[PDB]
């Protein structure tokens, strides 16, 4: 578990290392900002219909009543141009806002937590996860148990014993073929059917696929191991 | 899920192909970009959008042709192999509640000019360079997905969540989730046939409802009917004079020379614009709560659909057992199953 | 004689998979992988 | 019964505590294996 984890970080590494737009979703947000003050700056060029887009142009040719008429075209394009900013800008912040508030919930359920919301904490069952923080943003290392190499066995939804029908306390039960056990549900680990995996409800005919197995009972063998012993003192005890 | 992706002709709305207003358009600098970037950036989102609500599995998943899950009664739900496109019964219901205004397919020009430009809107609405983009997953392909999350669903519960889709009976699978309400799994085995039978019937009443009632999926039409009266709008607002002589720029054309022309058609060039930067406002507003809800909508299929969730009330009224995913047009219907 | 050239296709949306379900058949992991995967956020 | 439940301190520190029997599954076993095991002593009277 150790060694996969350690390669498994490796393996970070190395993608951080040689792909070139991975970190796409923080360098879009960089982008973004940048080409809107571009934009903005560009909005400067534009004659809005004024004889120039030159300010001092205008007043190194014009007088104060004719001038002002393509002042206020300009006052009226460039207003324009920072209201349209402006409004981007504020729907930009309640994306960034969205995220935010999904990578703090992030923080709180993945990494001061282990969460069993299913793909919140990356693909797979969630063990645990390393905040990394980049520009603008947070990387998530998340730690996921993943399972491997499955085989198919035969299975039952009940054990019938005495007559009486057995469920398992924890995990489900499994056949090779030849021979019956009960496993955890996530790892294939067999063991014995007794009175300890196992508990009983009802009969051997209100379950549809019930299938006929012995349980084992621990205390049995030992009890009568007690009666052997029982027997030897007794054996023994004709010679008085 | 999503909404109708959009592209406007910001230089064919504002001036219907005239070279001066052209020239004049100029003067603005960027804004015309700007829309065009914008709408672009609200277009490749909704696909976005829909990929993480319905791509989730790594395999299109499969059931076996023995259709019998334990009692268990699918067939309305999985996809019906009759139909030319391989939807479920449920979701060919769905699909008759919700009726779109376009859907950006080939309109071969015999189908726009005569008659049908008196009696359909979408023209008008494409005639001054206002087009419905289509979606890049088609209908077929979201019913592909979706069958195959109901199919890893059904066959090997949440485990095609976390790893390999795992074979499990579904009755034994339905006991995990009844483990998992904290009910013992003889509560599950011992009512079998009671339990698919309730599941059965209850699923039947998912299909009466559907069949009777009008406005169920007033959720989805309602996307469809504000994308569809935004569009209506902005087309009218070309009849708009907005202080110049006539709205009709040909008319300006026909009857003023090229300098007091240009004052009339200024006048239009700057409603015209005010009219697309308001939509496209509008626009950019309505999708970030279509993003929103595609977000709960791959959250409720990852905790939902995935897996069984603790969350209460977050799949549906009840102890969470299961749910199933159906498609429908620009959105997704849960099945939520509950004890 | 080979060639690189601009292609047109009706995308993929994963391998085609049936599963071995039954009314009587489990599988189950017999081993596991240790995963770690980034997820990145603005 | 013993299986059923756990114990945790004197019937004294929980407010609404109820006096009822706790059945122990091993008890009524070991004493079927007593009757036996005295049947076993009265037939040894015997020899
Ligand atoms: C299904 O799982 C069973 C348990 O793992 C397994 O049964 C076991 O089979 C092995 C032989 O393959 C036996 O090994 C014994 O071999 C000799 C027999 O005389 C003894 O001297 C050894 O000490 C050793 O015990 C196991 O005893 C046997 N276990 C039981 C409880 O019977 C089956 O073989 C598996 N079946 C399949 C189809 O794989
Ligand atoms: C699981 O083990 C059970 C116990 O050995 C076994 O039940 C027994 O099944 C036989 C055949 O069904 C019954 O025999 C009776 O059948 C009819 C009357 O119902 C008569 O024609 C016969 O003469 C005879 O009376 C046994 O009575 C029955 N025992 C019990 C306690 O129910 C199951 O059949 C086994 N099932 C499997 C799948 O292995
Ligand atoms: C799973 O649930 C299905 C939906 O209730 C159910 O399908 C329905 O089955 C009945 C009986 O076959 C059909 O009734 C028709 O039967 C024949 C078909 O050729 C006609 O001659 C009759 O006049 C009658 O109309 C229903 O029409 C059918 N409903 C649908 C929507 O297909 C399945 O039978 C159930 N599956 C199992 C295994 O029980
Ligand atoms: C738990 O709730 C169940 C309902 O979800 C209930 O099942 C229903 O039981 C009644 C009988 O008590 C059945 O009514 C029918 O019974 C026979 C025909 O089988 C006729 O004599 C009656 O007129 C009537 O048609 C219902 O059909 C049955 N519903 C289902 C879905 O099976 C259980 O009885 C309840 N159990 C307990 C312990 O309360
Ligand atoms: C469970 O999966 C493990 C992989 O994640 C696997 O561990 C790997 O086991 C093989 C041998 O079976 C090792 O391969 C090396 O083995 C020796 C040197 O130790 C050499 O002869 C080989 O050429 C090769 O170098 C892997 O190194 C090892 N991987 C790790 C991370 O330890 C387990 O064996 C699997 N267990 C089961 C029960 O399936
Ligand atoms: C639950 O069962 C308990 C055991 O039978 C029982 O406790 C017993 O209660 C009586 C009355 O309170 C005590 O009797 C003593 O009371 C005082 C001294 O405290 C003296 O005046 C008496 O002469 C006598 O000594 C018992 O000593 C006490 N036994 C124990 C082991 O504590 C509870 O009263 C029962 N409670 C209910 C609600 O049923
Ligand atoms: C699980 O088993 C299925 C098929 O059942 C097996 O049949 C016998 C041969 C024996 O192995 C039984 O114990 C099993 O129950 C496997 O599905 C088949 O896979 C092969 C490729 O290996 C493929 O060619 C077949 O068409 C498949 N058949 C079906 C019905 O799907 C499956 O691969 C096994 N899974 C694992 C994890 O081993
Ligand atoms: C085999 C056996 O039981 N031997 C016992 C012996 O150990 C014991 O000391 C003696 C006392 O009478 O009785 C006999
Ligand atoms: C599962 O059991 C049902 C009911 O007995 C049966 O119809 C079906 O054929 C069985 N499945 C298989 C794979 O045989
Ligand atoms: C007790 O002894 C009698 C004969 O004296 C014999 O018949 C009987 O089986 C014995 N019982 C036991 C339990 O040993």
């Amino acid at each position: 578990i150790a060694n996969q984890f350690n390669s498994a970080i490796g393996k970070i590494q190395d993608s951080l290392s040689s792909t070139a737009s991975a970190l796409g979703k923080l360098q879009d947000v960089v982008n973004h900002n940048a080409q809107a003050l571009n934009t903005l700056v560009k909005q400067l060029s534009s004659k809005f219909g004024a004889i120039s887009s030159v300010l001092n142009d205008i007043l190194s040719r014009l007088d104060k009543v004719e001038a002002e008429v393509q002042i206020d075209r300009l006052i009226t394009g460039r207003l324009q141009s920072l209201q349209t900013y402006v409004t981007q800008q504020l729907i930009r912040a309640a994306e960034i806002r969205a995220s935010a508030n999904l990578a703090a919930t992030k923080m709180s359920e993945c990494v001061l937590g282990q969460s069993k919301r299913v793909d919140f904490c990356g693909k797979g069952y969630h063990l645990m996860s390393f905040p990394q923080s980049a520009p603008h943003g947070v990387v998530f290392l998340h730690v996921t148990y993943v399972p491997a190499q499955e085989k198919n066995f035969t299975t039952a939804p009940a054990i019938c014993h005495d007559g009486k029908a057995h469920f398992p306390r924890e995990g489900v039960f499994v056949s090779n073929g030849t021979h019956w056990f009960v496993t955890q549900r996530n790892f294939y680990e067999p063991q014995i059917i007794t009175t300890d995996n196992t508990f009983v409800s009802g009969n051997c005919d209100v379950v549809i696929g019930i299938v006929n197995n012995t349980v084992y009972d621990p205390l049995q063998p030992e009890l009568d191991s007690f009666k052997e012993e029982l027997d030897k003192y007794f054996k023994n005890h004709t010679s008085p | 899920v999503s909404m109708t992706k959009t592209s406007v002709d910001c230089t064919m709305y504002i001036c219907g192909d005239s070279t001066e207003c052209s020239n004049l358009l100029l003067q603005y600098g960027s804004f015309c970009t700007q829309l065009k970037r914008a709408l672009t950036g609200i277009a490749v989102e909704q696909d976005k959008n829909t990929q993480e609500v319905f791509a989730q599995v790594k395999q299109i998943y499969k059931t076996p042709p023995i259709k019998y899950f334990g009692g268990f009664n699918f067939s309305q739900i999985l996809p019906d192999p009759s139909k030319p496109s391989k939807r479920s019964f449920i979701e060919d219901l769905l699909f008759n509640k919700v009726t779109l205004a376009d859907a950006g397919f080939i309109k071969q020009y015999g189908d726009c000019l005569g008659d049908i430009a008196a009696r359909d809107l979408i023209c008008a609405q494409k005639f001054n360079g206002l087009t419905v983009l289509p979606p890049l997953l088609t209908d077929e392909m979201i019913a592909q997905y979706t069958s195959a999350l109901l199919a890893g669903t059904i066959t090997s519960g949440w485990t095609f969540g976390a790893g390999a889709a795992l074979q499990i009976p579904f009755a034994m699978q339905m006991a995990y989730r009844f483990n998992g309400i904290g009910v013992t799994q003889n509560v599950l085995y011992e009512n079998q046939k009671l339990i698919a039978n309730q599941f059965n019937s209850a699923i039947g009443k998912i299909q009466d409802s559907l069949s009777s009632t009008a406005s169920a999926l007033g959720k989805l039409q309602d996307v469809v009917n504000h994308n569809a009266q935004a569009l209506n709008t902005l087309v009218k607002q070309l009849s708009s004079k907005f202080g110049a002589i006539s709205s009709v720029l040909n008319d300006i054309l026909s009857r003023l020379d090229k300098v007091e022309a240009e004052v009339q058609i200024d006048r239009l060039i700057t409603g015209r614009l005010q009219s697309l930067q308001t939509y496209v406002t509008q626009q950019l507003i309505r999708a970030a709560e279509i993003r929103a809800s595609a977000n709960l909508a791959a959250t409720k299929m990852s905790e939902c659909v995935l897996g069984q969730s603790k969350r209460v009330d977050f799949c549906g009224k009840g102890y969470h057992l299961m749910s199933f995913p159906q498609s429908a047009p620009h959105g997704v219907v849960f099945l939520h199953v509950t004890y | 004689v080979a060639s690189q050239s601009i292609i047109a296709y009706t995308m993929s949306l994963g391998a085609e998979n049936s599963v071995a379900y039954s009314n009587n058949s489990i599988a189950i992991p017999t081993n596991f992988t240790i995963s770690v995967t980034t997820e990145i956020l603005p």
